[PDB]
């Protein structure tokens, strides 16, 4: 029973592996560069 | 046991079928030397019994 207490909390690594998890940069990046790309030349300089 | 027996086993993972039967065995088994303790009692009552009448 004690170890079913700890396996419960183990399943409660739902936020191990859950909470503590990629692309809002990914997404965010993209607009970043996306925007730059209009902003910016190796040819001009 | 049982309680616990549902609270950890993994849904997803099977093989708990061998682990039910022996314990079913088990407590079966346990439940047979109850009754046998039962039925010596018994036994031990009606032998009292029927000693005390014919030595008496």
């Amino acid at each position: 029973r004690d170890e079913v207490i700890k396996k419960k909390n183990q399943n409660e690594y739902y936020r191990g592996r859950t909470k503590k998890l990629t692309i809002i940069s990914t997404k965010e990046d993209f607009l970043r560069s996306q925007e730059i790309l209009a902003q910016t030349e190796k040819s001009v300089f | 046991t049982i309680n616990q027996l549902v609270d950890s086993t993994s849904p997803s993972t099977i093989g708990i079928e061998e682990q039910v039967a022996d314990i079913t065995s088990t407590y079966k088994l346990l439940s047979t030397y109850e009754s046998e303790s039962n039925s010596f009692d018994e036994h031990i009552k009606d032998l009292k019994k029927n000693f005390k009448q014919s030595s008496d």
